[PDB]
């Protein structure tokens, strides 16, 4: 019963949340075991891995905080379907294939995703200068135009969000997307990384409208369904998914009666407008900082939101 | 945290069934360390069947996969919002899973002889989103058209609705179903009360969306588009009545606002679980709460 | 069997499981060998995959 | 030098030994069958060996050179896993048949 003791020492004591410093020159060993957070990758040996704790249980600590570890799911995609020299911190989309075993899936990124929906009608032309050829990509999807056409393409994509590594294979390249968590890299210097998406296809929705400010301002996907082709546009917005819903329809209210007053609605399933879906959420202060994306010959504006926390929901209609 | 529940109590074969399992989930009653038999998985609910009662309790409580399965005790750890887990297909209906596909929750229509554990545990059904809610509007136009041809066979024929109702697609996996055939009338069957809500919510709509019109219509313009959605129905729904005693219209209203709201609640699927690589050699996958 | 107005290649190929003889020179590269390093990369509540 | 084909029916252009072998070499196609004859047929890798000697055979050995076919399947099926096959092949390089 005295071990119960022992056994409570071992159990007590929280992270440090308060702190009476009393100078910043001196640096004391107690402000730096508030502020120690544990690492992740160490070198190989028992001593070191010992001190960097990683075989702790669920969180690591040396022999809960508010810290969530990140998950990574692997895809394996053909190398023609994707361009090694896409970013790291770019959103990807999954697309369903149809055989009932599959193993190697299908992965479209935005850029690659453009030429889904330009072929059949600045950005398009780094997005053919990436990825050249259009038939490369257009027989992922089996049936792309009778899909767009029943307007059930949004079902079928479900986001993955960003990309952290991609070991550049020569068939069958494998990549690792972080599905769910804080979007931090798997590198020896762990550097930080930034998720990129293309300027002109990524509108702000709060300098769009031109004293409540949270701290977490999500950042919304949204497929919309053009007669003159899908498109596939981005949202940055510090409001709910109530809100979302009811100001992107008031965004796309051109585009909904032009494409009542160009196609008429012949069937039931064309009413569809497409979907959002929630693809996480990010720092609202130091968002969306932009930054320029070289390829050999040309460069595209892109943004760049800072430490993305990445959570996929599912799709939303917007009518 | 701590996250291990020990509930007590099996024999030999008894511990080979629930051995078959041991990759399962089922939900609980309370987030405790001890429990007995009565607060595990759908016990006290599914023994008359009704589908909305078992998916408020769903809802209602936390869930859990199990781990070991001793002489007479059930180790199993509940699952919280924060970490991750690893559940497993282990379910006689078999659904293949796919990567990167959200994994539903949803009290089993499929029977009570395929996901039970004859000691009673009752676990429920894990199936990806899209065969969700497919397998819910085929068994919904199943129970409605079945209802039809015991009332009027004139109306529908039996195989013109097996036809297309037994089978669920899904990236080409053409699976089959277990449809009751014989349910029975004046209820007393699953699902019996969702089409019931269906069947009154959908009638109520035009009484609904006309009144709603002709209230937003004289409000001159905050929009145009209540007034450009009036040629995409029909003319027939449209000159229906527009006059009913207020009161009677404002209960009408208020009943279909209610069954509406809790039958989109339902439709959503409940608890939303996410996966992130699934292995089908290991029969495993990556999930967390959503 | 008679022989119609056209004639045909046949095009086949074939498959040689041959065991090769990789000879290099002494001294040819200059390899760098780094730290092995250990890293976390799904951490779940039954076993964590290192 | 005495004659330009030995047959018309391929080594023509439009022929009919190319339009209907000479499609672009896919790996992501539905059909996804083995085509012995695409080595001797793909103009795009008629053209990809336009580059000289040193740096063909470079291009040759530093990856798999071109249309490869697996192995320990039934029927021969083109090359889609690329991570446990490894061949060279001549045929690739010097565009002849024995």
């Amino acid at each position: 019963r005295r071990r119960l003791q022992r056994r409570i020492a071992g159990l007590l004591p929280p992270p440090a949340r308060r702190l009476n410093i009393s100078r910043g020159s001196e640096f004391t060993r107690d402000v730096r075991g508030l502020v120690e957070e544990h690492a992740q990758a160490s070198s190989l040996s028992a001593a070191a891995v010992w001190r960097a704790g990683l075989l702790a249980p669920g969180e690591v600590a040396v022999a809960w905080s508010g810290w969530r570890p990140p998950v990574f799911g692997d895809f394996l995609i053909h190398a023609s379907s994707f361009n090694n020299a896409e970013a790291t911190g770019t959103p990807l989309f999954q697309f369903k294939q149809s055989d009932p075993f599959s193993g190697v899936d299908a992965v479209f990124t935005p850029l690659s995703l453009f030429i889904l929906m330009n072929h059949g009608r600045g950005l398009t032309r780094m997005a053919n200068l990436l990825y050249d050829s259009p038939a490369t990509l257009a027989d992922l999807v089996p049936d792309f135009g009778r899909l767009v056409a029943d307007r059930r393409f949004h079902n079928f994509i479900t986001p993955v969000g960003p990309l952290v590594e991609n070991i550049k294979s020569t068939y069958l390249n494998k990549i690792t997307t972080v599905v769910h968590g804080p979007v931090v890299s798997k590198a020896i210097p762990r550097s930080t990384v930034k998720v990129t998406v293309p300027q002109e296809a990524f509108v702000d929705l709060d300098a769009w409208l031109s004293q409540p400010c949270p701290a977490d301002a999500r950042l919304y996907v949204a497929l919309t369904y053009e007669e003159a082709g899908p498109r596939f546009t981005f949202f940055q917005s510090s409001r709910g998914h109530c809100q979302i819903m009811n100001i992107l329809r008031i965004y796309y209210s051109p585009s909904i009666m032009h494409r009542y007053a160009v196609v008429q609605p012949l069937h039931i399933e064309e009413l569809t407008f497409g979907a959002v879906a929630c693809l996480g959420t990010f720092s609202a202060t130091d968002g969306w900082r932009r930054s320029a994306f070289n390829y050999r010959g040309s460069s595209l504006p892109v943004v760049e939101i800072d430490s993305f926390y990445s959570n996929v929901s599912d799709w939303e209609v917007i009518l | 945290m701590d996250l291990k529940v020990v509930v007590s109590l099996l024999y030999t074969d008894e511990i080979a069934k629930m051995q078959q399992r041991i990759g399962c989930i089922l939900p609980l009653a309370s987030t405790h360390g001890t429990q007995n038999v009565q607060g595990l998985g759908l016990g006290q609910v599914y023994s008359v069947p009704d589908y909305v009662s078992m998916y408020n309790y769903l809802s209602d409580c936390t869930l859990a996969v199990l781990d070991e399965v001793s002489v007479d005790s059930l180790i199993l750890t509940k699952i919280v919002p924060g970490q991750t887990y690893a559940i497993k297909n282990k379910y006689q209906p078999f659904f293949q899973w796919h990567g990167t596909g959200s994994l539903s929750v949803m009290p089993p229509v499929f029977g009570r002889e395929h996901a039970t554990v004859k000691l009673d545990i009752v676990f429920p059904m894990v199936l990806p989103t899209p065969i969700a809610e497919e397998v819910l509007q085929k068994i919904l136009l199943f129970n409605v058209y079945s209802r039809v041809v015991m009332q009027a066979p004139g109306n529908a024929d039996m195989l013109d609705v097996h036809m297309h109702l037994g089978s669920v697609s899904y990236l080409g996996h053409h699976y089959e179903l277990a449809l009751p055939e014989v349910p029975g009338p004046l209820g007393l069957a699953l699902l019996d009360n969702l089409s019931l809500y269906f069947c009154i919510m959908v009638t109520l709509l035009p009484r609904a969306s006309m009144r709603l019109v002709r209230g937003l219509i004289r409000h001159e313009h905050h929009d145009l588009l209540n007034l450009f959605q009036e040629m995409v129905p029909d003319e027939i729904a449209r000159i229906d009545l527009d006059d009913l005693s207020v009161a009677d219209d404002l209960s009408r209203m208020r009943v279909m606002m209610t069954y509406l709201q809790s039958l989109a609640s339902l439709f959503n699927l409940g608890p939303r679980l996410a996966t992130a690589a699934y292995s089908q050699e290991t029969l495993t996958a990556t999930c967390w709460l959503r | 069997k008679i022989h119609p107005g056209v004639a045909m290649t046949v095009v086949r190929t074939d498959e040689i499981l041959s065991e090769n003889i990789l000879f290099s020179s002494r001294a040819s590269t200059s390899m760098f060998i780094g730290t092995p390093n250990v890293s976390r990369r799904e951490a779940r509540v039954d076993a964590v995959t290192f | 030098e005495y004659r330009s084909t030995v047959n018309p029916w391929a080594s023509q252009l439009g022929s009919l030994g190319d339009i209907m072998y000479n499609s672009s070499y896919r790996q992501t196609a539905v059909p996804g069958l083995y085509s012995p004859c695409r080595a001797f047929f793909n103009k795009e890798e008629l053209l990809r060996n336009n580059r000289g000697l040193y740096n063909m055979v470079n291009e040759y050995s530093q990856r798999l050179g071109g249309h490869p076919a697996t192995s320990n399947t039934e029927v021969q099926f083109v090359v889609i896993a690329g991570t446990d096959v490894f061949l060279e092949q001549p045929c690739s390089f010097l565009q002849e048949a024995f």
